[PDB]
């Protein structure tokens, strides 16, 4: 029998006010024909993980007492890597040693381990399969922990909506820093389409910039310059001389931010709003609606795949092979290891704390 | 409680309601004029009127449980003339041992009842029809009149109001019965001689 | 030769500033095969002549010498009713005695008479001629005046963006008591759709929402139910209960009131703003796009008709029918004749400063 660990919230609230670890028993012996047993390798905190766990996110686990609660539980986290270690008498998809993500969302990914069938999960190559089928390169634990949202966030928006014209046309994203931000970055690049990230002022402003056109932004500007008037004409002078068109707008932000980047789009302009990372609503001036033809619309990547399996499959395939091939590179987590001596529960809400550190993985 | 409010039996069963201090709940379709419609039947003693949105509604439930209670009382019986979904709503609005009795049925629609209020509530659905209920039985109908007959030029019950033509010779008899006919939506029609 | 008088400006600004009453002389003996001279009989004052007048409308006839004066100026007023006074001999499709409005914007209708070309016109039933063709009404002038925008307007939006379902599906709309609104609920009613007319509270409102009603709103709640939480499961039940969904929003205030009526929509709502409430930006909550599917769009009549020939006919032609059999009603305006005695310029600045007494139809 393996004792695992799981993280779990019987009551909706703020992760640091709900959220304990409780101990669980997996059989490991005498598994099902189907079954599969996985450890995880780690898991990433998400906004959208913390949302579920506040209560204003509409997509959830069912609380239950599956844990061995006496209260009905939920456990927590979308995303993760976990590490196939064995497989019943009729998985031939699977075998020890194998890289698995979730093939669906409200797994509970906050956790040590977990006992599906293999229908549960999606396979990764791992690094020793990608060598032998002769990639340059193979997957780390943080590219294949944060593979299933973001990425496919990121080109889906880009790819799916309206069609830039390679070498032309621009998008303009706000939260530039955020990983979906820095993966709209580098697919831009790849795919040659140019773009604006709008970052908040920092004292390493430079640095960072710096990062951001490294992995493919064309222009980095401060959410100062988004709400400049006298400003705007630089941005246009940029769109001119590239003989193309501002057509898409990405927005994570909300309020005067959402503004700043819909004002800037060339006349007939689409904005896609796929967070808020202030409380702050959409806000749009009249005007660029009637005057300008702007269109306003949202984008939620779990409800957009629900019924596209091929959709989901031929995106993952794309970021995949872009990681082998060493096109693409992960947005980096700050890594904290689970070995036993602090609670599963408090890595998670240490974690949900340092969010604007930047990207948390909780690893194994 | 009853449906089909501004019909001529709801406004005596309105009126009745008041002699006997018996309060009621009236239940209307929307309408332009409202206001007005509402006032009309309170004016008979309809206590409360609510339309069949209200009728309807999940949310407006707890404040009409609100005005049964103030009253010390409790809601024991729904007048249906409507069926469908207006007798699903006064038949929610009962309280546990109610009866629901159904005299009428506006158009198509079948008496429609959730299982849990027969079940949970000991509600009772049952039919009502004058004429079989008075066939044999002279001494309730001719009891039921003397009261009807004392309140009323007691001066304490007002008739509904007939629009009247006399046949004077002016048109035929069954020429007079066919425009009240044609002229039903104006008004309660009454031939006189 | 024509004596007539047109209100112009040579330079953009505020009405009470910057129109003046020009002179000018048209003769009415040398027309060109396809010229027309028309007399007004009457021009409405709406917000987008203002806002013409004041350089802040980005459609605008040019300026020009053509009215005698020395510095170029602009003609005044987008729409209006005119009287066909002389046609030219290839002039088939109008004739002396003929009502008109003009075929495109910026024509310049705040003046007493015109010369044009006759595809410069749209030839509407004078009341002579309903009545010869046998319809119980002929047009009244501020009908006809009043015609081309806002009736237009409530009906396309209604009509040519989301198909409602006939006697199950709703619109929600603000500014419940503007002309677009009365239009709105009245084609609703026309077309059998549910809705919803949000309106700013008022000592009458029991006068104002039967109004509504018999126009054609289904129900009538104030901004103060638009925005409070306690009223809001009540709107969620008359859609729920009708079976039909509330498809399309019309918005034409911004702020708080288009958070309201954007919540009410169902899931993959459309949203149309055309107009707003001085400075108040279209305010979305983000979750509306992420977990409702919400849109939002402009409309702006002009622009959509611009190029659009059959679809401003076939409109007109419909509200033009229901006008003779009496199945739609304007609000009556408040009528201003230009006899002479007073500047023509001075009567359209009255009628700019007047504004909210209601609409201002200056008449000839
Ligand atoms: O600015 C902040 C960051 O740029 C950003 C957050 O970055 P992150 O890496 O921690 O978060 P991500 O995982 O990339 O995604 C966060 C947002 O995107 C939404 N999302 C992602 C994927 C899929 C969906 C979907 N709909 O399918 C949605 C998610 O809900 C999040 O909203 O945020 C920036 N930030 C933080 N506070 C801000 C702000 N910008 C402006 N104003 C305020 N207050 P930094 O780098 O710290 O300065």
């Amino acid at each position: 029998m393996i004792t695992a660990q799981a993280v779990l919230y019987t009551q909706h609230g703020e992760p640091k006010d709900v959220l304990f670890t409780q101990s669980f028993e997996i059989d490991d012996d005498n598994l099902a024909p189907n079954e599969v047993i996985v450890k995880t390798l780690g898991s990433p905190v998400n906004p959208s993980d913390i949302n579920q766990i506040q209560g204003v996110y509409p997509s959830k686990p069912a609380k239950t007492t599956g844990f061995g609660t006496t209260e009905p539980a939920a456990p927590c986290g979308n995303e993760g890597l976990f590490e196939v270690i064995k497989v019943g008498s009729n998985v031939s998809s699977l075998e020890a040693g194998d890289w698995v993500i979730p093939s669906h969302v409200n797994f509970g990914t906050w956790r040590t381990h977990a006992l599906g069938n293999d229908d549960d999960f999606i396979k990764l190559p791992n690094p020793a399969q990608s060598k032998a089928n002769g990639k340059p390169n193979g997957l780390t634990i943080n590219q294949g922990a944060t593979i299933s949202v973001n990425p496919l966030t990121a080109y889906l928006m880009l790819t799916h909506y309206v069609k830039l014209t390679p070498g032309k046309d621009w998008f303009i994203q706000n939260g530039g820093t955020s990983a979906v931000g820095k993966y709209a970055s580098q697919i831009g690049k790849l795919l040659n389409f140019n773009s604006i990230s709008v970052i908040r002022d920092r004292p390493n402003l430079d640095e960072v910039v710096a990062s951001l056109k490294e992995l493919g932004a064309t222009q980095v500007i401060t959410e100062d310059q988004n709400n400049s008037r006298e400003f705007g004409p630089t941005i246009k002078e940029w769109i001119k001389q590239s003989g193309g068109e501002a057509k898409l707008a990405l927005n994570c932000v909300g309020g005067k931010s959402s503004t700043g980047i819909a004002r800037k789009l060339n006349n007939n302009g689409l904005m896609l709003t796929y967070g808020g990372m202030s409380f702050q609503p959409v806000t749009i001036p009249t005007s660029l609606y009637i005057f300008k033809n702007f269109t306003s619309a949202g984008f939620w990547v779990t409800e957009l795949l629900k019924n596209n399996k091929e959709l989901k499959t031929s995106t993952l395939n794309q970021i995949i092979a872009w990681y082998e091939e060493g096109k693409l590179t992960d947005a980096k987590s700050i890594e904290t290891l689970y070995d036993g001596t602090k609670p599963l529960h408090e890595l998670y809400q240490d974690g949900v704390a340092n969010s604007k550190d930047g990207k948390q993985l909780i690893t194994y | 409680i009853q449906n089909g409010g501004t019909s001529a039996v709801g406004k005596y069963a309105s009126q009745i309601g008041k002699l006997l201090n018996f309060n009621s709940i009236s239940v209307i379709r929307d309408r332009p004029n409202l206001d007005e419609v509402v006032a009309s039947l309170k004016e008979l003693g309809a206590t409360q009127v609510i339309t069949e949105d209200q009728n309807n509604s999940k949310e407006f439930g707890p404040t009409i449980k609100e005005w049964i209670k103030q009253s010390g009382g409790e809601a024991k019986l729904a007048l249906n003339c409507v069926g469908g979904k207006s007798s699903t709503g006064i038949a929610r609005k009962l309280n546990n041992n109610g009866l629901m009795l159904t005299y009428g049925g506006m158009s198509f629609q079948p008496v429609t009842i959730p299982t849990s209020l027969y079940i949970f509530k000991n509600f009772t659905s049952a039919g009502f029809w004058v004429t079989e209920l008075l066939k044999n039985n002279k001494e309730l109908k001719t009891s039921t009149l003397n009261q009807i007959i004392a309140w009323y030029e007691e001066g304490k019950l007002t008739d509904a109001k007939s629009i009247e033509t006399l046949y004077d010779g002016t048109k035929p008899l069954h020429e007079l019965y066919q425009d009240g006919v044609a002229n039903s939506k104006d008004g309660k029609q009454l031939i006189t001689y």
